[PDB]
């Protein structure tokens, strides 16, 4: 099927600063959504039913000023990493359904030969394979440099599975998760500004595990909002429950599509 | 999957100074006054409201109804059948307004005194006209981080941006259901600008007038908007040391981008 050429946003961790982080993420965000569907002020991503494969994935090229470079394929419908190309090689997480496995075929069509992992890129799997939870894995510019190098040397043979999986958790959190939430983006910019290496707080973990849940809650909400509180965490492990959309508007940047508007028009 | 199946949640409606929308003395007789009252812990029907698919708000079988379509009339409870169909009708907006679509006469509270009867008034986007459907009766206490990673800080009558000493003369804020941003240690004090035009006069002045200018929205694009004037919170010159947060139109630069860090 596919001709065209997917879109490419590149970032470099080399002389990384809070502005080039910030402009990397607006450029990712502006490449995931088409502007058509905003609901209670947040953008909604495309529906994977109605989508041509040429509109399906965007490409992120990351590099080091310390040599290497890798390209991650983001899926436009959930902003999440499906795989990557390193050198002459292309590696993909194991598609969990028949529609997706056909799609992934169109990603890095020039490569010598594509390899499909036995595991998925859902954190559950990746963190078991790293032997370490997201709370023990640090985030910051210096973690992503390392991760680009680990990703790059799995093609050659440094390889080592725990470390690959730990590099995947760092990339997905500093690109996909930061695109989805202006809270996690700013969290990553606090680390770059002060040269911190820091494991993410309980706040960050809960938002990430609630992305699909907040997208449903906001989309089937009423006006005002919602049929059930979504419970969330503070930076310190605490409390609160959310019953409405207004607190969520400066904190979710993108939502996955759950249901169409009441006709093509609303919010 | 499907067109979005929307619901009908049983929620409290919280509004000026933190008080919940209430059916007076717990009685449902046609004509009884809806009023502002301290929020209750328990399940008394007179403070819980069902947002129905047909756009009526219902405490215990009866609808919140406006007396008439004029600035000044009170809001009362009324059996939905007997009551004039589009006077039982209300829309709840993302920016905290419950309107009755017959001009923009808005649910309002004109005193924030316990027991005040609710009236409908013309829409000037004021604190006495911001409402939140929520069963969460306490405001959200956050730190607001803005230009160069600096925190918003109030020290008695002024507010400016300074660095986040995560314990300091405070810089933790309570964000109320009426749309006000209040300095957490003095909670009957409000982030206030005598807006309409501009400049620093984003002071900390009592919440009591409940003005437009004391009402603020945190938008998706990171700005803190004054709903009324249409201008956003702006650090003068992008210069933290001038110690002034003015009000200015949206250009989109970092000195107008803020974040709620909880
Ligand atoms: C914020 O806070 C308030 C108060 O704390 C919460 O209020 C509760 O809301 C829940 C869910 O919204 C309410 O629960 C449901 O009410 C249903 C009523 O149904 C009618 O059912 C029969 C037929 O089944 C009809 O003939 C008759 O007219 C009944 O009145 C119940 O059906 C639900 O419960 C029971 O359901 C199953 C299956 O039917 C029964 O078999 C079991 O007996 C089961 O126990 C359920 O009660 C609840 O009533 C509300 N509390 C109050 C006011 O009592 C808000 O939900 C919360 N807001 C948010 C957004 O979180
Ligand atoms: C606080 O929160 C509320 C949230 O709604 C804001 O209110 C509405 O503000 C909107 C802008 O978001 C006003 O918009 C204009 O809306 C009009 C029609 O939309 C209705 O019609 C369609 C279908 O016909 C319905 O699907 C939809 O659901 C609405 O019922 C249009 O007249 C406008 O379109 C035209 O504008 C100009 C023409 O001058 C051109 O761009 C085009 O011709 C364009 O077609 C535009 O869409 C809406 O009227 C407001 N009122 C209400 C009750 O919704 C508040 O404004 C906000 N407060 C603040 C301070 O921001
Ligand atoms: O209106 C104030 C307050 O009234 C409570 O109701 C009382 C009522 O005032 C009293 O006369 C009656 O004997 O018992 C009722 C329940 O305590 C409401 O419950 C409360 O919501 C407020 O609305
Ligand atoms: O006057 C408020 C307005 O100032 C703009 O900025 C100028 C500033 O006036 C002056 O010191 C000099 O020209 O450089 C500044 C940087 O542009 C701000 O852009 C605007 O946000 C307001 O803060």
């Amino acid at each position: 099927i596919f001709p065209k050429q997917y879109p490419i946003i590149n970032f470099t961790t080399a002389g990384a600063t809070v502005q080039s982080y910030t402009n990397f993420i607006r450029a990712v965000r502006g490449r995931l959504t088409t502007g058509a569907d905003v609901r209670h002020e947040i953008p909604v991503l495309p529906n994977r039913v109605g989508l041509p494969i040429n509109q399906r994935f965007i490409l992120v090229e990351l590099s080091n000023h310390a040599e290497l470079s890798v390209t991650l394929a983001l899926d436009v419908t959930n902003a999440y990493v499906v795989g990557y190309r390193a050198g002459n090689s292309a590696y993909f997480f194991h598609p969990d359904n028949q529609e997706d496995a056909e799609a992934i075929t169109h990603l890095f069509t020039d490569v010598q030969n594509r390899y499909t992992f036995a595991f998925g890129g859902n954190y559950d799997r990746l963190e078991q394979l790293a032997g370490n939870l997201r709370e023990n894995i640090e985030l910051g510019n210096g973690p992503l440099e390392e991760a680009i190098s680990a990703l790059y040397y799995y093609s050659t043979g440094g390889t080592q599975l725990p470390t690959l999986a730990r590099s995947f958790i760092i990339c997905i959190q500093m690109i996909s998760e930061a695109a989805r939430f202006q809270y996690i983006e700013g969290e990553m910019r606090t680390r770059i500004r002060y040269n911190r290496r820091s494991a993410p707080d309980p706040s960050v973990i809960t938002l990430e595990n609630s992305w699909g849940r907040l997208s449903t809650a906001i989309q089937e909400s009423n006006q005002g909002a919602f049929a059930s509180p979504i419970q969330l965490q503070r930076r310190n492990g605490s409390k609160f429950s959310v019953y409405d959309v207004s607190i969520l508007i400066p904190i979710i940047a993108l939502m996955v599509y759950r249901c169409a508007p009441p006709p093509s028009s609303q919010f | 999957a499907d067109v979005c199946m929307d619901p009908e949640p049983i929620v409290r409606i919280v509004g000026r100074n933190g008080l919940c929308v209430d059916v007076r003395d717990g009685r449902f007789h046609n004509g009884n006054a809806i009023q502002l009252w301290p929020c209750k812990s328990n399940t008394d029907a007179n403070q819980l409201w069902t947002l129905k698919r047909d756009n009526t708000i219902r405490s215990n079988g009866k609808c919140l109804t406006t007396y008439g379509y004029s600035p000044g009339v009170y809001v009362m409870i009324y059996d939905c059948n007997t009551a004039a169909t589009d006077a039982t009708r209300w829309q709840i907006w993302d920016n905290g307004t419950i309107i009755n679509p017959r001009s923009s006469l808005v649910l309002a509270a004109t005193s924030g005194n316990s027991g005040t009867t609710l009236t409908v008034q013309t829409n000037i986007y004021a604190v006495s006209q911001g409402w939140l459907p929520t069963n969460n009766t306490q405001p959200f206490v956050t730190t607001i981080v803005g230009l160069y990673g600096l925190c918003l800080q109030a020290n008695s009558g002024q507010v400016w941006i300074e660095d986040c000493s995560s314990e300091k003369a405070e810089q933790q804020w309570a964000l109320y259901a009426d749309g006000s941003i209040r300095p957490q240690q003095n909670r009957d004090n409000c982030l206030t600008s005598d807006s309409n035009i501009r400049e620093t006069v984003v002071k900390i002045l009592s919440c009591g007038p409940a003005s437009s200018g004391q009402r603020w929205m945190f938008k998706n694009d990171g700005t803190i908007l004054n709903l009324y004037s249409g201008l956003v919170l702006d650090v003068r010159a992008s210069d933290p040391s001038l110690k002034q947060i003015i009000l200015y139109p949206l250009h989109g630069d970092p000195n107008q981008i803020w974040l709620p860090l909880f």
